[PDB]
């Protein structure tokens, strides 16, 4: 994906 | 920026570069923050697939840091240390008011991970 080279943080 | 660290995204990325990066995501997400997360020098530990993190502000650090051991596959009584510019930072404080104190001028909070309790040991 285009900006899948950060993590997303959720719960 | 303060500190004694040593990143390998800093060592990747000139400082114009990482500035872009870091104001990018800043303002696209006003209650999170951009943070580095690396693994120590000599620390006897794996690294994570992606070392940059877009965390919620309101997460303590303590709940971060379960979140780190849980990635790079810990088990419970394995040791893990987290640095921020060279103090191990406490765990009720949240990721935003550790941000807030902390990140460098390309807007980064930098995050380092070891299994000892002193940097680079």
């Amino acid at each position: 994906e285009q900006d899948d080279d950060i993590e997303v943080i959720v719960d | 920026g303060p500190g004694s660290m040593k990143f390998q995204y800093k060592e990747d990325h000139p400082f114009e570069y990482r500035k872009k990066e870091g104001e990018k995501i800043r303002k696209k997400y006003p209650d999170r923050v951009p943070v580095i997360v690396e693994k120590a020098p000599k620390a006897r530990v794996p690294d994570l697939d992606k070392r940059k993190y877009l965390v919620p502000s309101d997460l303590t650090v303590g709940q971060f840091y379960f979140l780190i051991r849980k990635r790079i596959h810990l088990r419970p009584e394995d040791a893990l240390f987290f640095f921020v510019n060279n103090t191990i930072p406490p765990t009720s404080a949240t990721m935003g008011q550790l941000y807030e104190d902390n990140h460098e001028e390309d807007y980064f909070l930098y995050v380092a991970y070891s299994d000892e309790s002193v940097y680079g040991k």
